[PDB]
């Protein structure tokens, strides 16, 4: 075959398949594979105007850079891990927003040999420092789709060795996306071609994206939700439940949560005909270290 | 516990004499709720057409490789790619050489459909099957998968033009047609697609009028359980049976089905 | 008609099983030691019966008389009342208290003003406003033979002995003083005396999973030891004053969601044998003081929707009852048949006879019969020869209309005689008995004295 | 539990049941592959009117238990009019 | 008066074309398709012996009808052609003394409203009998018409109910454990339960007469023995 | 620094413009217009001892009010010139939080949705403090959403609610013996019972704060004695 570099991957306990890790604490646990299988995208959603999900949109990408930056004369194994993260946004603030490593610990225990796994993260600490254009690139979304589709393929082809991680920060935000692209054909064809490219290089490519649904008509949401292979929804509590919790919780600041989690679609589990929908069972919380998902 | 899967009066799922009768056509319509996928039924249909029995539900699946069989099978889809079809359906062991597999996703979007006249697109997408079926004319079965998505791809297309340019010519040329799709458009909570989104629902209603049998895979009611996954419905479609024998009709029954590790189980309440 | 239930209360006390474990069982709320301190255990004192008991300073005479007069004044006229006692363990109290309590409870209705309980019950037999039994709550450690003789003399008819689990760690970790296995011998000795026995269960408990909850109920219904004539299901709700709230405070406890509990109830109701009366899945709770759990007012209202989506709806007595007269006689019933079931339970063979409609599964009348064994009987009435006991007669077949040519102006007044002679047939032929006995409340000692049964001790018996 | 059936041999190597089918087990005998099969069957006496009394026969090790139905409805767990055989039992029949 | 003293006789006279009817309209839906009524026409109008050309103009149907004698596929013709290659088979508006034929239109939902009346103008003759079915569960396309505040004209249903001289409505008789409320619901979310699309059906008849009010009755029609029963 | 404000004190704080955002939305109907709302703005804003220079944008207003200093009328002239003229009376500097040029708009119904953002992207300067008003009952023109299968764009109300930092809406209290059901019945008949356009109205307020969360506030407002109380 051809040369390939996997920046970090372990066998899937559930089905013995190559699996990466988003770097999250319990989101990777609830993905069914104790991680994200190599090839299946994911989707996370938020009900209200809050921006909890934005935090996640950083973590994943940062993880890849770490998995690439702690191999250059910092890993004794010197194992072949290379990533070229692509960001599709009209603001470049992310180039100086990656959070900092806490203490490392990429152990997985409880072509090369890949033992790398999730690290330890904290939100207050910024990264030291941040990748150069040779590691990570920004593409504005407002350009016509032909150029974008040619350029993504060119980027992947010219960097065959590297593992591919793609992040779409807040797709369909009206402050950057004009109405001339809200037309039905445009975005759906864009994602149809993106799925074609992603599954074409099924060996190593992974994509991540998130949107806001409060301002999107249900038909477009239904059209979009069949493009991906996993859907997670986060619904924050109402004001009244928050006040009830704070009135009751008097001895714990850490027991305070923000909302619940709903599972709409999973990785390959669902394509074999599995009813995996499960709602109103989990609870999410943003924390100083990572993102916690527990039972409620 | 387990019960047999019978879909006709002759106690056979897919009658052989259907392929033996000239000057006839038939259409099957399958709808699945998009929380589940009907792949485990497409497999059974292909096996029962080629091997003559349901080779995954009622029969063992240890020799499942129908490649180079006297019969034939043609599958085409938009939702997935050639790479997925080959790798997966061969990992599912769906045949290759006595078989045809058609993608319309990988590299097809990129300026191969976009920015081109619609008439050429429709003519070529029809000619693909019009040429891919010339080889074996009378011992094939063809299934299309969720073709209504193409409606949202072509710039400003209604149900009528797509139907009369793609579906009816395909059924006129070929012996029997099977169309499978999903029905989330009818399942948006506290929202009416009848307000202004009726264009897509027109396709579903037209297909159900033209269909002969109607297969429904639907999820369970309010909750989610462990021992049962979904409900299976069989119904008589709109069009009558174009056979030549008179005693033929359709059996009428409902099943409860569980799916686990590609293994499916059917039984009664 | 006029069936009446008048609950009474006993003075506060302490169950002695605390002595060898230290405190009350974990789930028991309130109590004398708690902040309330004027209230019997397992009752917060905020119930309407608690209010009516406090103002009377826990006296049976006043409570009974006041409740009876209130019910009579509301608009219903009463001639058949069944007493039920509540609170702690009534049998623990000294000798004279129970005697005086029972004598007062009988003289309230009889109008008698004497003592020497024998005379009180003798006068209560020949009285208007007949009493149809008593329901005494007691624990396994207090069901010895002397106490059973006491209850038989008093006039009690059915007990309710809770078990709360079948596992063995739960008994010690919940500070309840009895091994699980002894309850089986308690049932065995009790049943041979003719006492209908009902139990309790609580689905969720600490260190118990959904699985173990499922197969504990399955083993309860399948094993020939835990086959009893009734059930009560109490979903676990956490009151602040209980020992359960401490576990949640220390974080050593968590509960089920709504979906899990409704699924569990749906599964459980799809297994009930057709001779047990599920009393209340939708029990009565102190609402605002609960801190953990879920709402329980309409659990079955959703469980029914669940069985309609999975099949195999419930088959208990309660859902299939038609009642004494015109409850569901808006439509003329269908084919009426006699159905007879036999089962082995607690070292003996027992028979259940019923008159049912088989096409739609309704119930009209039922009877229970037991063939006395030799390894459990001790009464001088039952230790002289073979005998059989009619544990319960139940005739909702007092219905005036019916299917298949009901009696015109006789209207099923001889319907019960059919079942009585049916029982006597198999008593004479199959059991080979030489004496048949029936247990009943003292107030109804004449509806059985016309068929020939004669009185011996607390029993209504006749030979063969 | 009842002792429904015994099997006799002079050697054993290993025993394996069947995944899909049941009541068909594996065993060996000095290198000889052997397969057995079992099925439910309920013993019953005569049915015709001149001698119509349902007699149910059950086996438990060295003991045989009887139950004449329509003369007694004795439940499964307790039985009626036993007799103890010197050896175990593998099949039983009744007369007319 | 002294003619059609029983509703069944009127129905049979209509079906067998004993009395000429320039236009007749039949309504159906998904709950009960409308190809049994063509069988009713074929069977009843043969007792009088109408073997006259039963043209079957088709827009969507894939199969060729055996009970008919002609077959025209209109997925490639425009309006003017569609009128023109039908006047040949039909007794066009010439030969003022001639016979009459049978016309079966498979579907009415695929034709734009803008030409509807003209499709009944160029062909209407005392020699032709138009029969067509209307599916009521398909809402037509109205982006082209742009129904703004200054571009208005009546909708298809009213025009169809107006230019018709006889109207028949088709319904499926409820037999098992399904009632109209839950049936319409399940159709709305497309679960299609058992108890649908049988041969035994029910009809509503509205017959219009010149200079007077129309008559409205109901019927129970079986598609097995071809026998009728008027509403009680 | 002050924090965890008293809800009435907080209502004053926004109304006294101690806090400020580059966009504020106010809603009105044909039952209670917002002139007294601007009266409350100027009453509790200049009472702090502040001038607050005002620029006025009118699409429904007919006469120059007393609130504004400068003036511009936008009915005769169009978007391509208003994008110019807005900057003439509005410097591009910082500090919305204090005495700057306050740009007020009387109506927002008469601007095409396709250019709502292109407008607002060029006005909300860090010196600029924008407040605008929208008529709820007036139906949007049919040519702003293009109800075809192509346009997935949202309507005008949700776009404004998602974009504006703070939302304030008002309604008129009917002191009469009527019910709002009857008021709606008559208004659907275009009938006006006596008791509309009063001075003691009710208000609903929402502010986006703490990284995006929101809390809904309701009160009772008297616009003569300037009395704000809880409801
Ligand atoms: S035995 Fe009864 S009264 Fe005693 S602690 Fe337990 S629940 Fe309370």
């Amino acid at each position: 075959g051809l040369d390939s570099s996997h920046v970090g991957v372990r066998p899937s306990p559930a089905t013995s398949q190559p699996t990466t890790s988003t770097g999250s604490a319990d989101l990777d646990s609830i993905l069914g594979h104790m991680g994200l299988p190599l090839g299946n995208s994911v989707l996370v959603e938020e009900q209200s105007t809050t921006e909890f999900h934005s935090i996640l949109g950083k973590l994943f990408a940062a993880q890849g850079i770490v998995h690439n930056r702690i191999s250059d004369s910092s890993a004794d194994k010197t194992r072949n891990g290379d990533t070229h993260v692509i960001v599709l946004s009209l603001n470049q603030m992310f180039a100086k927003e990656l959070p900092g490593i806490y203490k490392g610990s990429r152990k997985q225990m409880k072509n090369s040999e890949y033992k790398d796994y999730n690290h330890q993260f904290d939100i207050t600490t910024r990264l030291m420092p941040a990748p150069i254009a040779s590691e990570l690139t920004f593409i504005a979304p407002t350009q016509p789709v032909s150029t974008i589709l040619s350029q993504i393929e060119q980027t992947i082809k010219r960097n065959d060795k590297k593992l591919i991680r793609i992040v779409i920060p807040s797709l369909l935000h009206p402050a950057m996306y004009p109405p001339k692209m809200f037309e039905s054909s445009e975005i759906i064809g864009l994602m149809h071609g993106v799925r074609s490219l992603v599954k074409k290089y099924y060996e190593r490519v992974v994509l991540f994206a998130s949107i806001s649904i409060d301002i999107i008509t249900p038909p477009l949401l239904v059209l979009l939700r069949n493009m991906f292979d996993s859907v997670i929804n986060l619904e924050p509590f109402n004001q009244e439940m928050t006040e009830f919790l704070e009135r009751v919780y008097k001895s714990q600041p850490g027991k305070i949560q923000h909302g619940l989690v709903h599972i709409l679609k999973l990785p390959v589990f669902t394509d074999r005909g599995e009813m995996r929908v499960l709602k109103s069972e989990w609870a999410f919380k943003n924390g100083r270290k990572k993102f916690e998902i527990e039972q409620w | 516990q387990r019960q047999d899967l019978v879909l006709f009066s002759d106690q056979s799922v897919l009658p052989a004499h259907f392929f033996q009768d000239s000057n006839s056509h038939n259409l099957f319509f399958i709808t699945h709720q998009s929380c589940t996928q009907p792949l485990w039924m497409i497999n059974a249909l292909v096996e029962t057409h080629v091997l003559g029995s349901p080779s995954s539900l009622n029969e063992s699946s240890s020799s499942m490789l129908p490649s180079s069989t006297r019969s034939h099978a043609v599958l085409a889809s938009f939702i997935h790619e050639q790479n997925y079809f080959t790798n997966s359906l061969n990992k599912l062991k769906i045949p290759s050489n006595n078989y045809n597999v058609l993608d319309f996703l990988s590299d097809f979007i990129v300026n191969n459909i976009h920015n081109k006249p619609r008439d050429k697109i429709l003519s070529d997408v029809l000619a693909k099957f019009s040429a891919a079926i010339q080889n074996n004319p009378t011992d094939t079965i063809v299934i299309i998968e969720q073709p209504e998505l193409l409606l949202s791809l072509v710039s400003g297309l209604t149900c009528s033009e797509l139907n009369n340019k793609f579906i009816t010519p395909l059924l006129r040329q070929c012996k029997v047609l099977i169309i499978v799709s999903n029905s989330d458009i009818f399942n948006i909570d506290e929202y009416d697609a009848s307000v202004h989104s009726s264009n897509l629902q027109n396709f579903y209603k037209s297909s159900f009028i033209k269909s002969m049998i109607n297969l429904n895979l639907n999820p369970l009611k309010t909750g989610f359980a462990k021992d049962v996954t979904g409900s299976l419905h069989v119904c008589r479609g709109g069009a009558p049976i174009a056979t030549s024998n008179t005693s033929l009709h359709v059996v009428e029954n409902e099943y409860l089905y569980l799916n686990e590790k590609e293994s499916t189980k059917l039984f009664y309440r | 008609s006029g069936i009446a239930v008048v609950a009474v209360m006993c003075k506060p006390h302490r169950c002695p099983h605390i002595a060898y474990t230290g405190n009350i069982c974990v789930y028991c709320p309130g109590g004398p030691d708690s902040d309330f301190e004027y209230s019997t255990q397992s009752y917060t004192g905020y119930e309407p019966t608690s209010m009516r008991a406090i103002r009377a300073r826990y006296d049976p005479y006043e409570q009974a008389r006041g409740r009876v007069e209130q019910l009579k004044q509301l608009g219903h006229s009463i001639d058949k009342v069944e007493y039920v006692l509540m609170g702690g363990t009534f049998m623990s109290l000294p000798k004279e208290y129970r005697e005086d309590f029972i004598v007062k409870l009988h003289n309230a209705l009889s109008g008698f003003n004497g003592n020497d309980i024998d005379e009180a019950i003798l006068y209560s037999q020949q009285s208007l406003t007949k009493c149809v039994g008593i329901t005494i709550e007691t624990r396994p450690d207090y069901c010895t033979q002397t106490h059973l003789d006491d209850m038989l003399k008093y006039g009690c008819t059915r007990l309710e002995i809770g078990v709360q689990s079948l596992y063995e760690d739960v008994a010690r970790d919940t500070n309840r003083g009895h091994t699980v296995r002894s309850v089986c011998e308690t049932f065995a000795v009790s049943k041979d005396a003719g006492y209908k026995v009902v139990s309790h269960m609580m689905p969720d408990l600490p260190n118990v999973g959904m699985e173990r909850d499922i197969e504990q109920f399955k083993e309860y219904f399948e094993n020939p030891d835990f086959r009893t004539d009734g059930l009560k299901i109490y979903p676990t709700l956490v009151i602040r004053g209980t020992g359960l709230y401490e576990l949640w405070k220390t974080g050593r406890y968590k509960s089920y969601s709504a979906n899990a509990l409704v699924d569990l109830v749906a599964r459980i109701l799809a297994l009930v044998p057709p001779w047990t009366r599920i009393y209340r899945v939708q029990r009565d709770i102190p609402m605002p003081l609960v801190t953990s759990g879920v709402d329980n007012g309409n659990l079955r209202e959703l469980a029914l929707a669940r069985m309609k989506d999975l099949g195999t709806t419930c088959r208990d007595v309660r859902t299939r009852e038609v009642g004494i007269q015109e409850v569901h006689h808006k439509v003329q019933p269908d084919q009426v048949e006699l159905i007879r079931r036999d089962y082995y339970a607690n070292g003996g063979w027992e028979t259940f006879l019923s008159y049912e409609d088989p096409k739609k599964d309704i119930l009209i009348g039922l009877l229970r019969l037991r063939k006395a064994s030799k390894k459990y009987t001790y009464r001088k009435e039952f230790t002289s020869q073979r005998t059989s006991i009619v544990r319960e007669l139940h005739v909702y077949g007092s219905v005036v209309p019916l299917h298949s040519r009901d009696p015109r102006k006789f209207q099923h007044q001889g319907f019960g005689t059919l079942l009585m002679e049916e029982a006597e047939r198999i008593a004479k032929e199959e059991h080979g008995s030489e004496k048949i006995s029936v247990i009943s409340g003292v107030g109804v000692r004449n509806y059985y004295g016309k068929l020939g049964y004669e009185l011996d001790g607390p029993y209504m018996s006749k030979r063969i | 539990w009842y002792l429904k059936q015994e099997l006799y041999a002079s050697d054993i190597s290993y025993v394996k049941w069947h995944p899909e089918k049941d009541f068909t087990l594996m065993f060996s005998d000095a290198g000889f592959i052997n397969i057995v099969d079992f099925a439910y069957k309920m013993a019953q006496g005569p049915t015709l009117e001149p001698f119509d009394n349902g007699t149910s026969l059950v086996v438990d090790g060295r003991t045989v238990n009887i139950t004449p139905l329509a003369l007694a409805n004795v439940p499964p767990p307790m039985y009626y009019r036993d007799f103890e055989t010197p050896g175990n039992v593998l099949d039983v029949a009744c007369s007319f | 008066a002294s003619s059609s003293h029983n509703p069944v006789i009127l129905l049979k006279r209509i079906l067998s074309l004993t009395e000429s009817s320039p236009f007749i309209l039949c309504l159906d839906s998904i709950a009960q398709t409308s190809y049994k009524l063509i069988q009713e026409f074929v069977h009843q109008s043969k007792s009088k012996g109408n073997e006259y050309p039963i043209v079957y103009i088709s827009f969507e149907t894939v199969n060729k009808p055996s009970y008919c004698t002609q077959f025209i596929d209109a997925t490639q013709m425009d309006f003017v052609h569609l009128v023109k290659q039908i006047i040949s088979y039909l007794p066009a508006a010439t030969a003022t003394q001639a016979k009459k034929h049978m016309v079966i239109i498979d579907s009415l939902n695929y034709i734009s409203t803008e030409y509807i009346t003209r499709f009944l103008s160029e062909i209407a003759s005392p020699h032709c009998t138009m029969v067509a079915t209307y599916h009521k569960d398909i809402k037509d396309e109205n982006r082209t018409v742009i129904p703004d505040w200054n571009n208005n004209y009546p909708d298809k249903l009213t025009l169809l109910q107006f230019m018709a001289t006889t109207i028949v409505d088709i319904d499926v008789v409820l037999t098992g454990t399904l009632d109209t409320e839950e049936v319409s619901e399940l159709l709305n979310e497309f679960r299609i339960p058992r108890g649908l699309n049988n041969d035994i059906f029910q009809l509503r008849l509205v017959n219009k007469r010149k200079s007077g009010r129309s008559l409205e009755y109901d019927f129970i029609v079986n598609s097995n023995t071809h026998e009728y029963e008027l509403l009680s």
